[PDB]
DNA sequence: ATCAATATCCACCTGCAGATTCTACCAAAAGTGTATTTGGAAACTGCTCCATCAAAAGGCATGTTCAGCGGAATTCCGCTGAACATGCCTTTTGATGGAGCAGTTTCCAAATACACTTTTGGTAGAATCTGCAGGTGGATATTGAT
DNA sequence: ATCAATATCCACCTGCAGATTCTACCAAAAGTGTATTTGGAAACTGCTCCATCAAAAGGCATGTTCAGCGGAATTCCGCTGAACATGCCTTTTGATGGAGCAGTTTCCAAATACACTTTTGGTAGAATCTGCAGGTGGATATTGAT
């Protein structure tokens, strides 16, 4: 079936961000620093899981693999080691 | 370009000059040494007179030594002035040349 | 005795002497101060600048 | 290649026989007989030996030619210039090149400052040392050749003498550089000086410090510092930011300070460094 | 070792600020050139067993002097001469108009300084100054089997050196004519000043050191 | 002899409004751009062949080479044309 | 009977068929169907010479100076970070105060 | 009973998150995420678990790196706490839009 | 004559010199500097001018990108005057070396 | 062959072209630094590239291929 | 002697041959010297042979007999010459340098 | 069932550099994506360049020049050193 | 300084996935010897283009005081994250199904390759004319002490 | 509130630079007509592998109070834009020398392409011995009330 989800970007909590920043080295967060930090992470995911979805359009796959996207993510500038 | 460019070279010619006349500073900051000792090496030769001959004879060297040191900042503050002046007109001689 | 007459003349000869070297230690004191009028073309820094060193 | 013979059997200069090092084209009139005289405080060479009972009587000069800097309890530092002063330049090269490995009378002695090291003695001021220096950052070789006399050679001199160079860095306020492109006796003396400074200017802040500003009061070129790490804990932050911080170590340097670090040189002297567009 | 026999003869100074000397070596010791022993073997040896005049070392110094003063400055197209000596009416106005390096301006000043008790009496000059007498004055009288002295010497050394040698836009502009020269005139009155200061600085010592001695024998 | 766009892009222009002009620098510009979206997309589309271990430089990979190099709505508006004019080429026979 | 205009578009066929075969490393191009992005260098040509003709009554001028081409070469926020490393020749900047 | 002083276990999460190396993000949730951010794309489609956790530990890199350039700012604007504008201009510097 | 409020007249030649496309810096000290940043790697090799006037093209493209990125710093630093650590700062958020 | 790193106070026009007020002291000397920096790096590459091809005179396209891969395309020039 | 012509003429512990068909895979232009590939060989090795020595530097000052993942990064970006080959580069489950910058903590 | 790898090769690697010194799988596939990758860059620069050139036949100097562009300043001087020694020492062709 | 309470280092420990060798094997490249066709190297040859070099009119960089507004130190005061309790939400873990992915084989369509025209597309000439930079001159804001 | 000398915007003129428009040589790739040739779109299956699911502790949400800090504002001084006079390196303008381009011809090193036949390096597993990783306790350093 189709198997649709209501958008959860609150998935990623509050101290799970807290964390993240803490491994940053901030001291002292905002309180309104949280939703839009949510936003640039939903920008970053998008800007490249378009590029892992044309790959895998392009490769004749109707699943995703890892060596698509870690190409697809080498060509933002930004590339990965460790899986592949 | 003749008359013009080597009057650069008196520049430093004549640049450490004053460095050579604050080198007379202690030249002349050397009068303060001997020419006050000259008012108090007079203490010991009219005051043993008293009312008239180690002390009258052999006195002399306490005046004739005093004399040495005196002249080598004397005649050297002359000539070292005299290159700081005289070649200065060898080279107007050439300025004579041309207005 | 003339012996004392004229050895008084190698003594008279300095007093006449006298004068002329004690007239150049009498024109010490305008030739030190209109130098330094002359050299005043500023607030003399110093004091005992050039033969002041003299007394 | 040229220069790897000897030239004159040996040299003498005032107290102390200089068996020498280096061939060079002097005239032949030298080098027929033994004995070659120099005279002590103007260096200007004597082909004949039968003058210093006339020529020490003609002697006019006994301080050596330069302009006082500073002198310590010890030893002094004179300056000589080229433009201004040229015939003492000659004759300072005609006994560094009978020690050196890199002179050649190609350009004229003019531009490139002379400096000394002469220490105090009750016959006057002898001299036992004099470096180079060039006019203004060149190839950057902000201090330049260095000799020192084996008349008084291994004795303790030649780190004083490099510091002292090393020293006016600082009121130049530029990078102090040395002409790099050969040094074998001299660079592992040249390198203990960077050593020297590496711990005791640096326990004195008792803190970190910044990479610039390492520059500032050491003076030095960054590539030394950089070369520097290879004794010490220069490590490297997040990018290029190569900063430092103190380890505990075994300060022997630091706690063996008896004799070996002797003397130092006084910060109270005045220089000129003059801007003239000749070059 | 026999190298510091008699080392020199002098006593120096001390400081109290820095030393600040920017001189020229080419006239620090002044003269230029020298000669060795075998020159007076002949002389003092052979010649002056039955003459009549005294020879003295002083005179050594300004010997050859009026003879280079020519052959280099005065000339100096000639490299290669044989007989490299000019003559006689090519060396009279020579000791006539004597310039033995700017002989007149050594002098000159002391005229206006009224010092002629003595003459040239400086530090810069060695302290061997009773034996100076300028040949000058010193060939027509006793320098005349002297004044042959350079016409042979330079035979043995082949026409060369005694010594060694090493290998061999006007306006807005004339502003500063005036700032530059005026400047330095003014110096010769600082000199002229404080030569009448040592002028009398002696005159005072010759006071009474001639009088009080005398005194036995009148009071 | 060189070979430059400079006549075609001039065409272009004369395809569309007429009345405007191309200066020596503005071409320079022109063929800097064409030159160099040129070997953006072609090394990306040689590399994507290697990467779907495949041989032939298709349309296809041209197609997903100029879906991946651009940004949104310009590419789809380019491969709306591309499309269409591919279509146009395999149309007339 | 036509070259490449039988594709309909302008630019040909022939000159980016080579500069797609030996800039290439697949070592076989289709030939046939290389001409899919002879179609593109259209729409990125025109694009940015239309915008040239975005302000034409709005500049008074008639021929495209390299000044009339990057400042209005922005304000396309889609053919903007097409362009992100493009430094146009004595282009100038946008007029901005913050 | 017993209280730290405010802002000094701030520097001791500090040191224990930085001295390790895991996964900080929730696995679950990031994959949930993951999926509807796709499911606009193209419906129903497939993922591979080591694409997933290759997109954990991508994001993880960007969202730390844009702290450290959110603390630059923040240490520049002689403040110490973070704030809205300090993302604005690390968005602005560090070049995307 | 009369004098305006400083400030403006420095605006008005911002905005002179920003509508202008001439070449800002002085060519011939520039080919001074590109001579003397070249003897120090090889030495004497040719310059093309119109490879100099790339240069002259480039690298101020690269000053004017810096200076604009340290205004949007300064303004950050709620100041309207630069200094060195906002220029330290746009080059390491710049990530520069 | 001498030192020529001081460039003018056209360091007040570039910034000029950048919408700064007021600018400061004590930037100049880093300005030329950094301006000396970026420089030498791209005359190295460009030395390297025309070093490459045994031509002892640059050209445009050296430097258009230096900074092409540098990080910035001098763009319409070559 | 020995006569093994395995291609370690070179004195080298990488493939020429595998490296030598990738170059002729990779290979935009037409063609490539085999004999011109044992430079681009050691190019490879002198990448990796001054990387990872560089590396297990750590496991001395760290204790650890194996080297791993953030072994990797936590050494491998303090050299700033081998920084800058890596500014593309995330290593996976590398961590962060320790890196608290003075003004946070100010005794306040 | 078939893959290609640089396995072996950089555990050589290890085994001479240092005598002991144990690596993780994924501490494998991060040098192998390493290798990977400063290859491709490298391997297109020097094509890029080659092109550029106007030649045809890919040698030794434009890898090094490649070499010698694609880094920065002490491994590279370093990499030169050790690539004109390997070219050196493989180009002589003897029996021992 | 002096303790209280954690916290950190420092072993010590037993089990568990996991590195390590390693034999087999089998594809599977590497290496080897031989024409061979071509592309790098080199020596040579016109020459276009680039490097100094000096002089002449003028923008423009340089130092100048100098007045002011923008940076910065320090105060004080509301408020908002921070430290921590706690009640509670959901994350982490083992079994069950279906389709997508990896793979084999087939025609077969489309592309290399040759070989032969020919519109077309650079280029040097070369008019030309026309748009543009600059100049001059008039109309309309431009932002200040009183 | 206002009248101002400055500056900008607009409008016509005028030299002049170069962009436009043929245009002819001319020669050159692009088009075309087959011929052969191999990679690839499509069909079938074995099988992992990736969804998709129900039962327990660890972290997350939501409070609390609370003092540390972001901001307002004052305040003061000093660096810094702003004319202004003045040196000064410029900015073409022209010219000389000359030399490192780009090109021809060339010739021989050499890389490609074979096929043979080789040892030989991934690799699936496959056993098999483990380093390490969380936990457990004990010595001692690091903040907080007095």
């Amino acid at each position: 079936h189709r198997k649709i989800l209501r958008d959860n970007i609150q998935g990623i909590t509050k101290p799970a961000i807290r964390r993240l920043a803490r491994r940053g080295g901030v001291k002292r967060i905002s309180g309104l620093i949280y939703e839009e930090v949510r936003a640039v992470l939903k920008s970053f995911l998008e800007s490249v899981i378009r590029d892992s979805v044309t790959y895998t359009e392009h490769a004749k796959r109707k699943t995703v693999t890892s060596l698509d996207v870690v190409y697809a993510l080498k060509r933002q500038g930004r590339t990965l080691y460790g899986f592949g | 370009m003749d008359p013009s460019l080597v009057l650069e070279q008196t520049i430093q010619d004549v640049s450490n000059l004053p460095s050579e006349f604050r080198y007379l500073l202690e030249e002349i900051g050397s009068n303060d040494l001997k020419l006050i000792e000259e008012k108090k090496k007079y203490e010991q030769k009219e005051s043993q007179i008293h009312k008239f001959d180690k002390e009258i004879k052999e006195s002399l060297l306490k005046c004739q030594s005093l004399q040495r040191e005196k002249c080598v900042l004397a005649n050297t503050a002359l000539f070292l002035i005299a290159r700081h002046l005289n070649k200065l007109e060898k080279n107007i001689a050439l300025l004579e040349e041309d207005g | 005795l003339k012996s004392y007459e004229a050895l008084k003349a190698e003594l008279k000869k300095s007093l006449q002497d006298r004068r002329e070297q004690e007239d150049t230690f009498d024109n010490l004191q305008q030739e030190i101060y209109d130098k330094e009028t002359e050299y005043f073309s500023f607030n003399n820094n110093d004091r005992i600048f050039s033969l002041s060193s003299a007394t | 290649e040229v220069a790897r013979v000897r030239n004159l059997n040996r040299i003498i200069m005032g107290k102390y026989e200089i068996e020498p090092w280096y061939f060079s084209p002097y005239p032949i009139e030298l080098t027929d007989e033994d004995f070659i005289y120099i005279d002590d405080f103007t260096l200007q060479y004597f082909g004949s030996k039968k003058q210093y009972e006339r020529y020490r009587k003609k002697c006019t000069l006994r301080h050596p030619p330069g302009n006082e800097i500073y002198r310590d309890d010890y030893v002094s530092f004179f300056e000589i210039d080229g433009r201004k002063q040229r015939t003492w330049c000659r004759n300072l090269c005609l006994l560094s090149k009978l020690f050196l490995d890199h002179k050649t009378l190609y350009y004229d002695v003019d531009p490139f400052l002379f400096y000394c090291m002469t220490r105090r003695d009750e016959l006057g001021h002898h001299l036992v040392g004099y470096f180079s220096k060039e006019k203004e950052s060149a190839d950057g070789y902000n201090v330049a050749c260095i000799l020192t006399l084996p008349q008084y050679q291994r004795m303790g001199y030649g780190k004083l003498l490099i510091e002292f160079s090393y020293e006016l860095s600082k009121k130049e306020n530029k990078v102090g550089s040395p002409e790099k492109p050969l040094s074998d006796l001299g660079l592992l003396s040249y390198r203990a000086y960077w050593s020297d400074t590496l711990i005791t200017l640096l326990v004195e802040h008792q803190k970190e410090i910044t990479i610039d500003e390492i520059s500032s009061m050491t003076s030095m070129t960054t590539t030394d510092i950089l070369h520097t790490a290879k004794t010490l804990n220069i490590l490297r932050y997040y990018k290029g930011q190569h900063i430092i911080f103190l380890n505990e170590d075994i300060l022997d340097r630091y706690n063996r300070l008896k004799a070996k670090k002797r003397r130092t040189i006084d910060p109270n002297r005045l220089i000129w460094k003059p801007p003239v567009f000749t070059a | 070792w026999n190298e510091y026999d008699k080392f020199y003869t002098g006593s120096f100074q001390e400081t109290t600020s820095y030393i600040k000397f920017s001189a020229t070596v080419e006239d620090c010791c002044g003269t230029n050139y020298n000669m060795d022993e075998r020159d007076e073997t002949f002389l003092n040896e052979q010649v002056n067993k039955g003459s009549s005049d005294i020879l003295t070392e002083d005179e050594f110094e300004i010997l050859c002097s009026s003879f280079e003063h020519a052959i280099h400055e005065r000339q100096p197209f000639l490299s290669m001469d044989p007989e490299s000596i000019l003559s006689f009416e090519e060396l009279k106005p020579t000791l006539i108009k004597s310039d033995m390096a700017d002989f007149n301006l050594r002098n000159q000043l002391n005229h206006e300084i009224n010092s002629h008790k003595t003459h040239f009496i400086t530090q810069f000059d060695p302290v061997s100054q009773m034996n100076t007498r300028p040949l000058i004055q010193l060939i027509e009288k006793f320098g005349s089997k002297i004044y042959d002295y350079w016409r042979e010497r330079k035979i043995e050394v082949n026409g060369y050196e005694i010594f060694p040698q090493l290998k061999f836009i006007d306006i807005l502009n004339s502003q500063r004519l005036r700032a530059l020269h005026q400047e330095l005139k003014n110096a010769k009155d600082l000199a002229l000043l404080v030569a009448k200061r040592e002028n009398v600085s002696l005159n005072w010592i010759n006071d009474e050191l001639k009088i009080f001695d005398q005194r036995v024998k009148i009071k | 002899r060189k070979e430059t766009y400079s006549s075609y892009i001039y065409k272009v222009l004369k395809q569309t409004h007429p009345d405007t002009g191309i200066s020596q620098k503005s071409m320079s510009i022109l063929n800097s751009f064409v030159n160099d979206i040129f070997e953006r997309i072609a090394t990306e589309a040689s590399k994507l062949a290697a990467y779907n271990k495949k041989s032939t430089i298709s349309a296809r990979e041209i197609q997903t080479a100029v879906r991946l190099i651009l940004p949104g709505e310009l590419a789809k508006h380019a491969v709306s044309e591309g499309t269409r004019a591919v279509t146009k080429y395999s149309s007339s026979t | 009977q036509s070259s490449s205009a039988r594709a309909g578009l302008q630019f040909p066929v022939g000159r980016i068929k080579r500069y797609l075969k030996r800039h290439a490393t697949g070592r076989t191009r289709v030939g046939s169907k290389a001409a899919i992005y002879l179609t593109a260098v259209l729409e990125y040509l025109t694009a940015e010479v239309l915008e040239l003709a975005g302000n034409a009554a709005k500049d008074l001028k008639v021929k495209r100076i390299t000044p009339r081409h990057l400042q209005l070469a922005i304000r396309g926020d889609d053919e903007l970070d097409s362009l992100i490393r493009a430094t146009i020749a004595s282009g100038g900047v946008l007029p901005h105060i913050n | 009973p017993h209280r730290y002083k405010p802002g000094t276990v701030a520097l001791r999460e500090i040191r224990r998150f930085q001295k390790s190396t895991e996964l900080l993000i929730r696995k679950l949730p990031f994959q949930r995420l993951v999926r509807e951010i796709a499911q606009d794309f193209k419906t129903d489609l497939r993922f591979q678990s080591s694409a997933i956790g290759a997109l954990q530990e991508s994001v993880e890199a960007y969202l730390v790196s844009l702290f450290e350039d959110t603390n630059l700012a923040a240490i520049h604007a002689k403040r110490v706490t973070i704030q809205k504008k300090d993302i604005k201009l690390a968005r602005r510097l560090r070049g995307e839009r």
